[PDB]
């Protein structure tokens, strides 16, 4: 019972949501490919650059490059905090090309890491995604000159450290000079080295009007090649003597090396598409039979004083435009810090061959894994494209696969981001989401892929498009770059249509980004939907069109941040995305074929498909994720039901019946609330407690290690000297808690001892054993503990430990044990709730279900919300949701409403209205009329004018409840709510709740070594940062002794916070200070300089701030 | 007090404004095949155009409230300054205005939609240039610190 | 007893560096591989710049606060606080003369 | 406003020496060269010639007087030389000085017109009155 | 903040600067913030 | 395990230039305030715990324990010290114990600092 | 120097700084001793300013001293003083400090103007060493170190010490803070209130100075401790003292939001 | 709270002299456990309580309570530094 409304229907699906990761990293692995017909792309690409090298003759080749097998599994890499990867060898033969000997072997180069199903990767045992990156593309550009208004310069750009950036500009002389490493000279001086005589020079250029007189010098246009090549070697390389064997080893490799110089292929179809010319190879020049033949200098100079000239056809290039930009994929960063580590293991086999028995040396005592090894290492561990993963819940993990970062190695910086970058593109349209960005410094930087965009071979992002010729739309659909899309009319994909043929005199359409009106015979392409302009959970928000951007940016962010729930509902109305989302997430579990279920438990599916397999799928149950949100499957089949392909098995998390479920559907009534809703706070109902709803389950780990201390080796035991048998209760034969037992802050997890360092009782310590007839252990407690503020029941339990099979550890560590805790958390005062629309709210007063406003039939609200938070923030798609909450409520109902393609307003009252005749309908039946209270409400919204006056009362409750509002009554009076209150359902998810962002409280804990400010222990919290914004604060209101308190005893005064602590401790009021102790490390820090400080006082004579200490 | 979807109360003078807009538009594209204007002059004449029909609408809602629903909540919040501007207000119930573009010119073609008829993809958009350079421009004490302090 | 009110900077002459060392850092030994002790003569020795246990010196002969103020007779060491291994200063006495940068970069 | 206003053009640059040890063209505060000055015509001798300077909030916080609050600036170095070759004292006059040595700001209840006030009962006043 | 004269200890110069500098997130709406910081 | 050279407390910590290794690090031999209030108000428990001794039954006990000087006295010193036996000094050390025991049950002062 | 986890000592780069010194002064000692002829003495003497100069100012001439292993210079006096981590800057920037905490805040409509509403643990932690004295005051535990052994190695608190803590509690202020301090009133005291759950309640009529908003922003809570602490707290930095803007003079704790839309 | 805080203001030139005042009168409160008060038994300040009605603990309450009452003098070198202290014990 779910009614969809909309009258565009997409004629294709999503793309596969996750291809940007998986299909970039499968074309650079090339696994499945045989290494006899790789494309010489990505991995290989890497050692076909690399190599052959030679420089006592040696030639090291490449034949194959095979992948090994993962030692472990997913799980257990995870389980043992190891890289899931595996081994990468590669089969190099060495040639003596003096004497002709051959040397072949399979060499060990490193462990290649391996990326999940999903997308990921695992580092370490964590899971670990690579985010994409906006780059600008190589190829040539044209852009006007700043200092010169009369004409514009151009630019050849090649991919980083893949050769210089040259350009081409024109001097107010009128020579055209060109510039390359801060060198500038005339382009003639380059031309006559490629072979062009002024012959040639002429008669192909003649046709821009004066240009070609800029370029001509005749004194240049005069001597040879080989002279001009020298001369050239003298002006922008003027270190060394110009000889001619190193002036033509500089310009090969500066310009026509394809090793040393590498113009993208992207970029070479970028030249070759704007120049109107044909490219083999990716150099600007070629060195064929000992001379330079150009390529690209004479196309681009061709361009430029076309350009500069005026003719059509040749425009500037705008900087911003996806055309321009590209995307480096997960492929193309790791294939390019895979050839650095080629680069480094060049060297570790260059400088080999110098030393050792030059005759005979096999490749591998030349060849080492540790520099490919470390340099793979240095990209998932530290690049900052390579963070941790986000899998709050499987929105997080889809939507994070799918980020675009400007920044990281090669990328931008936040204090040099400017606005350009940052800014919306009007090429952005169907490839990156306009609404779906951070809040805070990484504005405009990183943003998230369309939901149809997908990025092609060259890393340019597409949207497709539907052609459209003579007013008639084909199935037929293509997907354009931001270059091609400027080529056509294209008009929005809401133009109305008689099935398949357009209807209206005039369309909307696009040119070039331009809103232009049209008629059916000018357009060629339309829109495939609305939700190719949008992310994923921007797609997610109904009523969109009814949402100003800003909030709505915080309701796509937000989604991400939703917990799963125990009762996760998907909502009452949806935008028809939510089953996609789970589905491409593989957070869910569906069949693999046709078959029939045979067996149905918590744990396990068992099903048997057509080909006669029997497959058992384990459902993963209380898994903890990154961010510590349980990952559970549960089964949504039962025994002997026939499910088809793809048919839902098991619900994943934040899943209901397949469909997105990041929240509960809970009665909503907008209105103020004695102040308990002030400034977006929220007034719950403790009903919600009782029904389990905003109910979610964490499981923290916690961790120990028992090392090889000089002093004795720490053990992991139940015998803790000085602990009483309550204590150790729930702690088994070895020390270790039982699973099941229940856990509260500093309970003992593992029991651990370590040796005190022998020392001398002091002498209250051996009179105070005498008294109580205790005899010293020669071992101090030192077990884990749980921290305060957290706990749960203990769930799971891990050891491994030095010295058995199938483990090593790190040196100096005898066992690890890892204990899982797990709590069931329900919504409480302070947790943060929140909608698709952006209305944000922490959870202020829990209230008890009598005292909550409720309708007249005796049903309560569920939460209150203020109208208040509505007006400024301008999202009025969450009171559109209330109102047909509100009709699916009596009716029954869910809805689907589109973006941009929803239910309308006269939709929605007719929904209203029959619910309700249902509701009103159903009261009657039970023999009961108008309640006076409801009457006298009636009374006042006819005198505002809100009913229409002459009606009967059961009709202006009915104009009331289209308008969306109800009689409500005020559970602590019986008095009804003098004005009609709005109620309705409303999705309402429950966000995320980091650890430093709990309840945080200390008094005295530990303090650091170096500066003696407080610092986080296991026992303790620590202090919270007292910056100088707050100094300011509080010399601004002259409070002197309690900034004074701030700076000196409440953090690295030693003497002075002993002194505080012992005055309290006594009753005592806690003195000042007589002397700081940063006055005392300054005065001595100067005098470690040899300067002689004097504190002086009020008659200068010399005050001793250290008393009988340092005074000798 | 409450806020529904009709409580952001369109005036019937909006359809009448945005018709007399479009009557003066053409009357300017007239004038410019004529010759009796340039690009820029009619392009300025275009924004003038746009900026004080938005003003007329604006007005038409606030009038349309202080006239007819003096007790609305839009108006009431406004009016006794408890949440919400003219600005925000008209394009809940009036018109979402005239949009600016990366460049920094404004649009020429305005939104005409408000947040409660809802704006097309096309409006939706457009808005996005400026939504996010309001973000994006979303120190000085520390120097006047420095400098007076004593 | 007397108030700080003004803070004075100057250059420190030799025998006012020597008179802040409590001694001469004759050695670049810091402690004992094994022992974990300071080294006699090197930069944490506690016969100059105090003891690192309070009330304590390095043998243990004199372990009590009413012994304050005197120095061990084998060990070189004051017992009292160990909080003044945070202000007492040693020093190294040069063969000859050297510039101080400050005043030559 | 006017309070950091009058700040950006609280220093001085001196013309005419007169009698005082300065030199021509030295730059320091107009307080301090009043406060010289009004020392000078009492002893008889020659006063100071200056003439106004003006300073953004920035040039003015590095020029000033007190070395501490200068050396909490990037230069400490080349503040803590001349500092030293001068012998120059800090009268910890301002709120940035006192902070980075740890002492009490002289500002609010740490300002010397409030700090010293004393507070007796008539017992012990009648009491101490017998001394 | 009190309407009265101001007490003898009132650290003014902190003041001044944070009512001054505190609205300097609110000058958008001409030459605004970059004109404060010229002056 | 010897041949490794010691890491430097000036080591960074992430990109950012505001944090050292050393900044992390705890003070594993300064006691906290907590310690240090504690160790001042056993000395000043057990003082008040054995003024309820005879001064010679308190001094005994104070030499045999090390509080004076910071040695435990045999009973040969200490029986030195006032001209008795050891067996003298051993009676009057063991009554001196129960007293306290005694004192100890019925306030219960000194049952905590006892780890 | 100290040892670490795992064994491994940590020390400071200025001891091997000295140590090079040491080292090169020692080496010209048993030169001049010797005998030494002059081409070597000038090279030990040129060797020793460059040793005394890198304890100074390690980097200013030359290349910088480094350990083995690593291209990072050693740490020297002037960098110890000079820059962002120098001792000039570490009083000005601010501290971590002791009696702090933080929580999420919540609006809590109830609460008087000088009231604001302080979760029960985070006080009895706040306040724990005045919790223990009178602890022992109250006969709850025979002294304070009785009273610690009491609230830390049980679990269970009884009715008893919620009344000690509301004592201790009764006339003293906290200190609420917001990030970012943008003005004085980003710091006010507060009575505290004992109150269910884990959030602090904050008045709503201070929510303009603070740009209080309850949709997860967090506030401090500091605890002055000394009388004088106290005093200043309660006379100067008490919200309810402080109703007019410093600015310009204007109400700044003033009705707001549903409080103008009800009158 | 603070009632009669704008009486306080008022017995001084500048309001952080009162705080001084204030801070150092409760000083000496501490430091005799209230037996130095100027305040007769029904204008002690109170502590609603179960098992009775204590007396406030807080000394700053106190002081402020004195100093609203006249019966306390105040002011600079108003009698010597070293007699106060050694004859108020
Ligand atoms: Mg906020
Ligand atoms: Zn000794």
């Amino acid at each position: 019972e779910i009614k969809r409304f909309g009258r565009i229907r997409e004629v294709i699906p999503l793309p596969p949501l996750t291809e940007i990761q998986v299909e970039s990293y499968k074309k650079a692995l090339q696994a499945d490919v045989p290494p006899e017909k790789r494309e010489n792309v990505g991995i290989q690409a890497a050692f076909k650059e690399t190599f052959p090298i030679e420089e006592g003759g040696l030639v090291l080749d490449f034949l194959e490059y095979r992948i090994g097998d993962p030692p472990f599994s997913q799980d257990e890499c995870r389980e043992k905090d190891l890289t899931y990867q595996a081994p990468l060898y590669a089969r190099l033969q060495l040639i003596h090309k003096d004497t002709g000997l051959i040397k072949e072997d399979e060499v060990f180069l490193g462990h290649l890491p391996l990326m999940t199903e999903d997308g990921s990767f695992i580092i370490n045992g964590a899971d670990r995604v690579i985010v994409s990156q906006i780059h600008r593309s190589p190829g040539v550009y044209f852009t006007p000159d700043p200092a010169r208004p009369g004409r514009y310069i151009a630019s050849i750009i090649p991919l980083p450290k893949r050769g210089p950036w040259i350009d081409l500009e024109v001097e107010a002389s009128g020579v055209v000079t060109m510039k390359v490493n801060k060198r500038k000279f005339p382009l003639v001086l380059l031309l006559r080295v490629l072979g062009y005589d002024q012959e040639t020079l002429v008669r192909e250029l003649s046709a821009y009007g004066d240009l070609v007189q800029g370029l001509l010098d005749e004194a240049v246009l005069a001597m040879r090649p080989e002279e001009a090549m020298v001369r050239l070697f003298t002006l922008l390389r003027p270190g060394d003597p110009p000889k001619k064997d190193k002036a033509l080893a500089y310009l090969f490799g500066l310009l026509a090396d394809p090793k040393r110089y590498d113009l993208g292929e992207a970029g070479r179809y970028k030249a070759e598409e704007k120049l109107g010319v044909g490219l083999s190879g990716r150099t600007l020049v070629r060195f064929e039979d000992g001379e330079f033949k150009d390529e690209v200098f004479l196309p681009t100079l061709r361009y430029l004083f076309a350009l500069t000239a005026g003719v059509p056809g040749h425009e500037v290039d705008d900087i911003d435009h996806l055309g321009n930009r590209r995307i480096r994929t997960v492929g193309e960063l790791m294939a390019d810090q895979f050839r650095v580590g080629l680069a480094r293991l060049a060297r570790g086999v260059r400088e080999r061959m110098v030393m050792g028995s030059p005759d005979t040396l096999t490749p591998a005592k030349l060849v080492n894994s540790r520099p490919l090894e470390a340099a793979l290492r240095e990209f998932f561990s530290r690049s900052q494209l390579s963070q941790f993963k986000d899998e709050t819940n499987p929105l997080s993990s889809l939507r994070h696969k799918r980020r675009i970062s400007a920044l990281g190695p090669g990328g931008l910086t936040r204090e040099r981001a400017g606005f350009d970058v940052r800014d919306v593109h009007r090429t952005h349209y169907g490839r990156i989401c306009p609404v779906e960005t951070p809040e805070g410094a990484n504005i405009g930087l990183i943003t998230s892929l369309a939901a149809y965009a997908r990025v092609d071979a060259l890393g340019f992002i597409r949207t497709p498009y539907r052609r459209v010729k003579n007013g008639v739309v084909t199935e037929e659909v293509v997907y354009m770059t931001a270059s091609e899309e400027d080529r056509y009319t294209i008009a929005q994909a809401n133009t109305p249509l008689e099935g398949d043929r357009i209807a209206t005199d005039r369309v909307v359409a696009r040119r070039r980004g331009e809103p232009v009106i049209v008629a059916p015979e000018e357009v060629e392409f339309m829109d495939v939907s609305p939700k190719q302009v949008f992310s994923l959970n921007t797609n997610l928000i109904p009523f969109l069109e009814h949402d100003d951007a800003n909030r709505a940016l915080m309701g796509s962010n937000m989604q991400t941040q939703a917990v799963p729930l125990i009762r996760a509902q998907a909502p009452v109305v949806m935008t028809g995305l939510e089953e996609r989302v789970v589905r491409d997430s593989l957070a869910a579990l569906y069949a693999e074929e046709d078959g029939e279920v045979v067996k149905v438990d918590g744990t396990r599916i068992a099903v048997r498909y057509e080909d006669g397999r029997l497959v058992e799928h384990p459902l993963r149950r209380y898994a903890r994720s990154n961010q510590g949100t349980a990952f559970d499957q549960r089964p949504r089949v039962r025994v002997g039901q026939r499910v088809k392909k793809g048919d839902l098995l098991a619900d994943g998390p934040a899943s209901e019946e397949g469909f997105l479920a990041l929240g509960q559907n809970v009665l909503v009534a907008i209105m103020p609330f004695d102040g308990y809703n002030f400034e977006d706070a929220i007034v719950i109902s403790e009903e919600l407690l009782k029904r389990d709803f905003y109910t979610s389950i964490h499981i923290e780990r916690y961790e120990i290690e028992a090392r090889d201390t000089k002093l004795g080796p720490e053990r992991i035991t139940r015998d803790i000297p000085h602990l009483s048998e309550a204590a150790l209760r729930d702690l088994d034969e070895e020390g270790i808690v039982r699973i099941g037992a229940e856990v509260k802050p500093g309970d003992i997890l593992v029991g651990r001892t370590s040796f005190k360092g022998e020392q001398e009782p002091s002498p209250e310590e051996r009179l105070l054993r005498s008294i109580f007839g205790e005899k010293a252990r020669d071992v101090k407690d030192t077990s884990l503990r749980v921290p305060p503020g957290e706990g749960g029941i203990v769930v799971g339990r891990l050891r491994l430990r030095r010295g058995d099979p199938g483990v090593e550890l790190k040196p100096g560590v005898r066992e690890v044990v890892r204990v899982f805790v797990a709590q069931k958390r329900k919504l409480q005062v302070g947790d943060k709730l929140a909608n698709r629309h952006g209305n944000k709210g922490v959870v202020a007063k829990i209230l008890p279900v009598e005292d909550m406003p409720h309708l007249p039939d005796g049903t309560p609200v569920d939460v209150i919300l203020n109208p208040l938070g509505v007006p400024s923030r301008m999202n009025l798609g969450q009171i559109l949701e209330t109102h047909l909450g509100l009709a699916g409520y009596f009716l029954g109902q869910r809805y689907i409403s589109p973006v941009f393609d929803g239910a309308t307003e006269p939709e929605i009252k007719e929904l209203l209205a029959e619910a309700f005749n249902l509701y009103f309908g159903k009261r009657q039946g039970e023999g009961f009329g108008v309640d006076k209270r409801e009457k006298e409400v009636l009374a006042r919204a006819e005198k505002l004018g809100l009913v229409s006056p002459g009606k009967s009362p059961e009709e202006q409750l009915k104009e009331l409840f289209d308008l969306g509002k109800v009689v409500l009554y005020d559970g602590r009076t019986g008095e009804p709510f003098e004005g009609p209150i709005v109620v309705g359902q409303m999705f309402i998810m429950k966000l995320y709740h980091m650890v430093e962002d709990k309840m945080h409280a200390r008094s005295t804990g530990p303090y650091s070594l170096i500066t003696q400010q407080p610092l986080g222990g296991k026992a303790q919290f620590g202090g919270q940062r007292f910056g100088e914004m707050e100094v300011w604060a509080l010399e601004a209101y002259g409070a002197a002794h309690t900034l004074q308190e701030m700076l000196t005893i409440k953090s690295d005064d030693i003497e002075g916070r002993n002194a505080a602590y012992q005055a309290i401790i006594k009753g005592e009021d806690v003195p000042e200070p007589s002397v700081p102790e940063s006055f005392r490390v300054l005065v001595k820090e100067l005098q470690a300089l040899a300067l002689d400080v004097q504190t002086l006082d009020e008659k200068d004579n010399p005050v001793d701030i250290f008393e009988g200490l340092a005074s000798k | 007090i409450t806020i529904g979807i009709d409580d952001a109360v369109i005036p019937e003078e909006k359809q009448r404004y945005l018709e007399e807009a479009d009557r003066k538009l053409r009357q300017i594209e007239q004038a410019y095949e004529m010759g009796f204007l340039t690009d820029r002059e009619r392009y300025d004449q275009v924004i003038q155009l746009w900026t004080e029909t938005t003003e007329k609408v604006t007005q038409a809602v606030f009038k349309n409230f202080e006239e007819n629903y003096p007790f609305n909540p839009l108006y009431v919040m406004a009016q006794s300054g408890a949440r919400g501007n003219p600005q925000q207000i008209r394009q809940l119930c009036g018109m979402r205005g005239l949009m600016q573009k990366p460049s920094g010119e404004t649009f020429e073609v305005p939104v005409r939609s408000s947040f409660r008829e809802g704006l097309t993809v096309l409006e939706y958009f457009i808005s996005s240039h400026g939504a996010r350079k309001g973000g994006a421009d979303t120190y000085l004490t520390r120097k006047l610190v420095d400098v007076a302090h004593e | 007893k007397k108030e700080v009110r003004k803070v004075r900077i100057a250059l420190a002459s030799p025998e006012k560096i020597r008179s802040w060392s409590y001694g001469e850092v004759e050695k670049p030994e810091t402690i004992n591989y094994r022992t974990l002790k300071p080294e006699r003569d090197g930069l944490f020795d506690e016969r100059i710049f105090g003891p690192i246990k309070d009330y304590e010196c390095a043998c243990g002969k004199y372990k009590r606060q009413r012994f304050e103020g005197k120095v061990c007779e084998r060990c070189g060491v004051e017992v009292t606080r160990s909080i003044v291994r945070r202000y007492r200063m040693g020093h190294i006495e040069l063969a000859t003369p050297a510039a101080h940068i400050w005043f030559v970069k | 406003i006017e309070i950091v206003v009058r700040q950006m053009l609280k220093y001085v640059e001196v013309t005419d020496p007169g009698d005082s040890r300065l030199l021509e063209g030295q730059v320091l505060e107009k307080w301090d060269v009043e406060a010289l000055n009004e020392r000078l015509i009492a002893e008889g001798k020659v006063p100071v010639a200056w003439k106004p300077l003006l300073m953004g909030v920035t040039k003015s916080a590095l020029s000033t007087k007190s070395w501490l609050s200068a050396a909490s600036f990037q230069n400490t170095t080349h503040v803590l030389t001349e500092a030293a070759i001068a012998g120059k004292k800090d009268e910890l006059i301002g709120l940035k000085e006192n902070v980075i040595l740890g002492r009490l700001i002289p500002a609010g209840t740490g300002s010397d017109f409030v700090r010293f006030t004393q507070v007796v009962d008539q017992r012990t006043l009648k009491a101490i009155e017998e001394a | 903040s009190m309407a009265r004269p101001v007490s003898i200890g009132e650290a003014v110069g902190v003041v001044a600067a944070e009512s001054i500098g505190e609205p300097g997130t609110q000058l958008t709406m001409t030459q605004g913030l970059p004109r404060v910081i010229e002056l | 395990k010897i041949a490794q050279e010691p890491v430097s407390l000036e080591t960074p910590i992430g990109d950012e230039k505001d944090s050292f290794y050393g900044d992390f690090i705890p003070d594993e031999n300064l006691p906290s305030p907590v310690e240090a209030a504690a160790q001042s108000l056993l000395s000043e428990e057990l003082e008040k715990a054995l003024s309820k001794l005879s001064e010679r039954e308190a001094m005994v006990l104070k030499l045999r324990k090390g509080l004076i000087d910071g040695r435990e006295h045999t009973l040969e010193e200490v029986g030195a010290y006032f001209g008795v036996t050891r067996e003298r000094i051993r009676q009057i050390e063991n009554k001196a114990l129960r007293k306290l025991k005694y004192h100890e049950s019925r306030t219960r002062k000194l049952r905590d600092f006892l780890e | 120097m100290v040892q670490v986890d795992g064994g491994r000592f940590a020390t400071s780069d200025l001891n091997d700084l000295y140590r090079r010194l040491i080292n090169r002064n020692n080496r010209l000692k048993k030169l001049l001793a010797q005998g030494a002829p002059e081409i070597i003495i000038r090279n030990e003497k040129r060797m020793l300013q460059e040793a005394v100069d890198a304890v100074i100012d390690n980097g200013r001439r030359g290349s910088p001293v480094t350990n083995p292993g690593s291209e990072r210079p050693l740490r020297s006096l002037t960098d110890i003083l000079s820059g962002k981590q120098g001792r000039f800057r570490q009083n000005l920037l601010g501290k971590r400090v002791d009696y702090s905490g933080r929580s999420v805040i919540v609006v809590g409509p109830q609460l008087k103007l000088h009231q604001c509403g302080l979760p029960k643990r985070m006080a009895l932690e706040l306040f724990k060493p005045f919790l223990l004295k009178k602890m022992e005051e109250k006969a709850i535990a025979p002294n304070v170190k009785a009273a610690r052994r009491m609230l830390e190695r049980q679990r269970d608190i009884k009715d008893e010490v919620w009344d000690a803590l509301e004592e201790v509690i009764h006339g003293k202020v906290v200190l609420l803070n917001r990030a970012p301090t943008l003005h004085r009133l980003g710091i006010q005291a507060f009575q505290p209130v004992l109150v269910e759950g884990q959030s602090i309640q904050l008045h709503p009529l201070v929510c303009e100075a603070f740009n209080a908003d309850f949709d997860g922003d967090q506030m401090a809570v500091h605890v002055p401790l000394s009388s004088f602490a106290q005093a200043e707290a309660r006379i100067q930095m008490l919200s309810a003292h402080n109703l007019l803007s410093p600015a310009s003079g204007e109400p700044l704790a003033k009705p707001s939001r549903d409080i103008i839309l009800g009158l | 709270a603070e009632p009669g805080i704008d009486k306080l203001f008022g017995m001084v030139d500048s309001k952080y002299r009162l705080t001084v005042v204030v801070a150092k009168r409760a000083q000496q409160l501490l430091r005799h456990r209230f037996k130095n008060t100027v305040l007769e038994p029904e204008e002690r300040p109170k502590m609603r309580t179960l098992e009775g009605l204590y007396d406030d603990p807080n000394a700053v309450t106190w002081a402020m309570k004195e100093l609203l009452t006249g019966r306390l003098f105040f002011g600079e070198n108003l009698v010597p530094e070293d007699r106060l202290q050694k004859e108020m014990e």
